[PDB]
């Protein structure tokens, strides 16, 4: 009730070409409270440097934040956001779709 | 930006209504505030407007806000002598973001008490420890007279002060005057605005 | 610019 | 409320002195003033919140803090006689009314050589005769003498209950040696009660006069009482003439 | 098109291990332009977009200040609204604050807000008349009242009708280059058989701006409205935002479906088909 649980989104910031260098995102929203742990992962390794936009809010009260990283996508190379929140009990993975 | 306040002084006899101009060159302001001050005492904050008003009211006190014209007047119904003090307005910014305000230099008020049937005088009185040593007190006198300074570096004279005798609805003006002198016996101290239409002098002993 | 004056809730 | 502690205190050059202030109305704006003789209020420091100050007007010779929302003290580090003045603070809300509220204020006096604060003298005057058959009342002076600085609190105590009715004392003292930078100062209080008052033997009359000088522990070496914050009184009673 | 200013507040309390954390950040359209953080070792404004640095010193000394008087009156209050649900010390709570104005096409006023949230939920705003509130809950009603008592709407009035929408026109002609700009949506289209018997088809628009778009599917000429998914626009990261919409057909079916894409930068309204 009092808690919303985000919606999150993994996505590339330019169209997904193997082997060109790009920016790996993960848009978490519509969650509350505001506290939030978000990793970007390579092949399940955590990846270390990660930078996120500032924290800001929709009409309906809820949170939205963005992690932004840069990465090279390939073929084989699985990539995902790792999300935990109050509202979760588990680390919330989302594997990344280039077609979507 | 600016806080003007004139007339800079303000004397008038108890009972007369009475009015306190005030004046800003920046209308922006979230509000205005009137202060009291006597010497010596704190400040006494009397009534607070905010931009948004007009008409603000306690007691005897009353006061306007025309911000648009940058002024406002502090009123006061019958006046006692009690109002006698300097009173301040200032002012506090609607923006700039500094929330400091504005103070003007203020307006002095004095409200001479009105003494229905005076009687001046001035009597010699006496410690009650040891003799010799004694004091004169100018007494009774109207409210159109000033009681000068002394010129004499070894002659001291209080200025005049209004007491009350508020059960007995008595009011009454005194200035003393005292040496450590071995030179004179009252009707000399005061020598400066006397005005003894009937300064009642004692004849010592 | 924000706003000066915030009042209390 | 805005309270300021101490109202008067007495530092020689030097000394360190914090002036506390604190308001209990969660006010997130709180101020400091010195205000000299009749001059106006001179800005020192102020603070919108816990964590911040800015300077004001005269920040020199004065540090500020702001560790909490209710407290906000005001330290000079190093004593100086130009900071001999009254020190008002004063805090608000950030909105709201944004009405001010100044504490009682804070008489600092400094002094490069402590010998100079003395005590007052105090003295009561009897009624005149004249007075009593030509007004039928009676007015008593009293008479504060050779004290320094001019820290004091004057109130008449008529059986042994202060009283207000008939009393005016000078709204300022005067300096016994105006030419002088550092004359210690007189002040003079009346109380007027009805003849038939003063001439009761059993009435009592008791002028008294509380001096802020010297805090117990301050140095001091003069074939002289320390010039301490003390009471010092003169009495008189009525009289069948 | 209209044009906003939004400042954006939150501050959220800390059990026993700090002050409350408190973020403030500001926007043109959907251009953040500055932002505060109680965290950050700065413990000033700091300017977030371009423009706005030709503000002087003067403007962030300002700024700084006043957004700092913004957290001390939410650390207070926290305090007040425990006490109005007379709740425990022991968990944080958080309080939300959002308040600006809009202007038309030809930048003339036309709204104003001021809207407050505890724990993700309305408590007290201003109505568009700007002259009275609408209380939540009975907590409100105590905030409420002492509002009309403070006059504060008709304080807020001048800011909202004026102070906010002067400076709104400022940053945007002082922007031009960055707000006035229109980018089209770089469109395509997607087709993966989903089920044995059908497959999804996702319009896509691509770095664009603004953020206003409208992704509409179509079969047979008649909007097909339920049955298309739209997932909630999000940022590029560059300042330029994404989002598709989808609809899986029975396969063979797809001829017939078409995806409409409506943007301001859009001279005429694109209609694809895969």
């Amino acid at each position: 009730m009092i808690q919303r649980t985000p919606k999150i989104q993994v996505y590339s910031r330019h169209p997904a070409e193997n082997g060109k260098s790009n920016f790996l995102n993960c848009y978490v929203s519509g969650f509350h409270p505001s506290d939030i742990e978000v990793d970007l992962l390579k092949n399940g390794e955590r990846i270390e440097k990660v930078e996120h936009s500032d924290l800001s809010f929709s009409k309906d009260w809820s949170f939205y934040l963005l992690y932004c990283t840069e990465f090279t996508p390939t073929e084989k190379d699985e990539y995902a956001c790792r999300v935990n929140h109050v509202t979760l009990s588990q680390p919330c993975i989302v594997k990344w779709d280039r077609d979507m | 930006q600016q806080v003007t306040q004139i007339p800079a002084a303000l004397s008038v006899p108890e009972g007369e209504n009475l009015v306190l101009n005030c004046s800003f060159t920046d209308s922006a302001i979230y509000n205005l505030q009137w202060f009291r001050q006597d010497p010596g005492g704190k400040l006494t904050s009397l009534l607070l407007i905010q931009s948004s008003q007009r008409e603000q009211t306690s007691g005897r006190l009353n006061a306007s806000l025309d911000k648009s014209a940058g002024s406002s007047t502090l009123y006061i119904a019958a006046s006692q002598p009690g109002d006698s003090a300097t009173y301040l307005c200032a002012v506090r910014p609607t923006s700039g973001g500094s929330y400091i305000p504005t103070f003007g230099r203020g307006t002095s008020l004095i409200v001479h008490p009105y003494i229905q049937n005076p009687d001046p005088a001035v009597y010699q009185l006496r410690d009650s420890k040891s003799s010799d040593k004694s004091v004169c007190l100018f007494t009774d006198f109207d409210s159109q007279t000033n009681v000068s300074q002394s010129k004499d570096s070894d002659v001291y004279i209080t200025d005049k002060c209004v007491l009350d005798m508020r059960s007995m609805d008595f009011k009454s003006n005194s200035a003393v005057a005292w040496s450590n002198k071995s030179d004179f016996a009252c009707a000399n101290a005061f020598n400066n605005s006397i005005i003894p239409e009937d300064t009642f002098f004692p004849s010592p002993e | 610019s924000l706003l000066m004056w915030i009042t209390q809730c | 409320g805005v309270t300021q502690t101490p109202k008067f205190q007495v530092l020689k050059t030097g000394q360190s002195m914090t002036l506390q202030c604190a308001q209990d109305m969660n006010h997130e704006y709180m101020s400091w003033y010195r205000q000299d003789p009749g001059m106006g209020l001179r800005l020192i420091h102020y603070s919108v919140g816990a964590g911040i100050t800015d300077q004001g007007e005269v920040p020199n010779g004065y540090n500020v803090s702001r560790s909490t929302t209710e407290d906000f003290p005001l330290r000079l580090l190093s004593a100086a006689p130009s900071q001999t003045s009254v020190y008002f603070c004063a805090s608000s809300y950030v909105g709201n009314t944004g009405e001010l509220f100044f504490g009682e204020g804070s008489r600092l006096t400094v002094l490069e050589d402590l010998k100079n604060v003395f005590p007052p003298e105090v003295a009561v005057f009897e009624p005149s005769e004249a007075e009593i058959s030509h007004t039928q009342k009676a007015t008593l002076v009293c008479l504060a003498t050779g004290f320094y600085p001019d820290h004091v609190e004057l109130s008449w105590w008529v059986n042994g209950k202060e009283v207000h009715s008939g009393v005016c004392t000078d709204p300022q003292p005067l300096k016994e040696q105006p030419a002088l930078n550092d004359s210690r100062y007189a002040l003079s209080s009346r109380l007027r009660v009805s003849a038939t008052f003063w001439q009761d033997p059993r009435n009592h009359f008791r002028c008294q006069v509380q001096f802020y000088g010297l805090s117990e522990n301050d140095e001091w070496t003069q074939d002289r009482a320390k010039p301490v914050t003390q009471i010092v009184s003169a009495e008189a009673w009525g009289r069948a003439d | 098109g209209s044009h906003s200013m939004r400042y954006f507040f939150t501050s959220v309390s800390r059990p026993g291990r700090g002050e409350p954390r408190f973020i403030a950040v500001g926007y043109v359209d959907d251009t953040q332009f500055v932002r505060f953080d109680s965290d950050a070792a700065s413990q000033r404004m700091e300017p977030r977009a371009p423009w706005i640095e030709q503000e002087g010193p003067e403007y962030w000394d300002g700024e700084t200040r006043k957004v700092k008087a913004h957290s001390q009156t939410h650390r207070v209050d926290l305090g007040t609204l425990r006490g109005y649900y007379n709740q425990s010390e022991a968990g944080s709570h958080t309080v939300q604050r959002m308040y600006g104005c809009d202007v038309g096409s030809d930048w003339r006023f036309l709204r104003g807000y001021h809207q407050y949230a505890y724990d993700g939920k309305d408590y007290i705003a201003l109505k568009e008349d700007l002259r009275s509130w609408t209380a939540a809950d009975m907590a409100a009603q105590t905030t409420k009242h002492k509002w009309e008592a403070a006059h504060v709407a008709e304080q807020l009035r001048a800011y909202l009708e004026g102070t906010c929408v002067e400076w709104l026109r400022r940053y945007l002609e002082n922007g031009k280059e960055t707000l006035q700009r229109t980018d089209a949506p770089k469109t395509h289209m997607t087709h993966h058989a989903v089920s044995d018997h059908e497959a999804t088809l996702r319009c896509w628009a691509l770095s664009f701006y603004p953020a206003e778009i409208t992704l509409t599917w179509q079969r047979d000429g008649e909007d097909q409205t339920q049955d298309t998914e739209l997932v909630e626009t999000r940022p590029a990261g560059d300042g330029t935002f994404q989002k598709w919409a989808a609809v899986v057909v029975p396969s063979g079916q797809e001829q017939r479906y078409t995806c409409h894409v409506q943007h301001e930068g859009l001279p005429k309204p694109l209609t694809l088909r895969w």
